[PDB]
């Protein structure tokens, strides 16, 4: 069933995240790209060939705005918090509404990793540029992980990941590397835990494992 | 004099500056208005990245000029 439910799993998550995409083209794009190792379609809105659309940054800001408790500012902040309702929604999308906190927190780390990948040089970002709303979403999910705690991940590691995502001074901001780092963490954490391995395989697209 | 800083997301920021102001000074004024740390700001005028230490006059940035702002967030 893991094989047969792959496409439905990612699709169900993205339907929640992109519920405010009225036109629906970003929602479709985020689903279709998970079959690909990389893509030339970049969402940075910056000419640098890459398929660029200068309206992508504003449209993504608008699509993600309502998922936060308070409207975010232009920069990414560890005080940007996703609504508790939306956290419940993304957990319900995976049948984890009433799972243990250690399983829910693992799932949120995995979804954060997924958005690091989406924001990275191989997918919707480039070597030098990266869509901030994708990074913001990953950063805010990590605040939930920090509050729930997760064995094998320290608060200092969470803050390190957030500092990289938000572009803090003295942080290596590259999200391709950050994805690899969080992925290695998720793998180490599920090595001897079949329940966590199941959650990982529900969330992370096959091509990106 | 007034200059404008256009973000990628549609907002235009209006600043009061002098021709003698450094790029860092301008980034600090953007921080005052929008909270963005100067170290994350990339400012662009006429397709060129503006360098800290240089002045608006150095780049012949006159009154009512429009600069563009990108955040330094690598994929």
């Amino acid at each position: 069933e893991v094989l047969f439910q792959g496409p439905q799993n990612i699709s169900n998550l993205l339907d929640q995240i992109f519920q405010h995409d009225e036109q629906g083209a970003y929602r479709t794009l985020f689903k279709e790209v998970v079959r690909k190792k990389d893509t030339n379609r970049k969402l940075t809105g910056i000419k640098e060939p890459y398929s660029i659309d200068e309206t992508d940054p504003e449209k993504l800001k608008k699509i993600f705005l309502r998922l936060y408790i308070s409207p975010p500012k232009l920069y990414i902040s560890r005080n940007d918090r996703i609504s508790k309702e939306h956290i419940k929604q993304i957990l319900e999308a995976y049948g984890l509404q009433e799972a243990a906190p250690e399983e829910q927190s693992y799932a949120l780390l995995a979804i954060s990793a997924l958005f690091c990948k989406y924001s990275s040089s191989g997918i919707f970002g480039t070597e030098e540029n990266s869509p901030p709303e994708l990074r913001r979403y990953a950063c805010s999910l990590l605040s939930e992980v920090g509050d729930m705690r997760l064995e094998g991940v320290s608060q200092n590691e969470i803050v390190d990941y957030q500092n990289r995502l938000r572009g803090a001074k003295n942080a290596f901001t590259c999200t391709a590397v950050l994805f690899s780092t969080i992925q290695k963490k998720l793998q180490l954490l599920h090595k001897d835990q079949k329940n966590l391995k199941k959650i990982y395989d529900q969330i992370i697209p096959l091509v990106w494992q | 004099m007034q200059i404008f800083v256009k973000t990628l997301t549609g907002k235009t920021i209006t600043l009061e500056v002098e021709p003698s102001d450094t790029i860092e000074n301008v980034k600090a004024k953007i921080q005052d208005k929008e909270g963005i740390p100067p170290d994350q700001q990339r400012l662009i005028f006429a397709g060129k990245q503006l360098e800290d230490g240089r002045t608006l006059s150095d780049y012949n940035i006159q009154k009512e000029s429009t600069l563009h702002l990108v955040l330094r967030l690598r994929g």
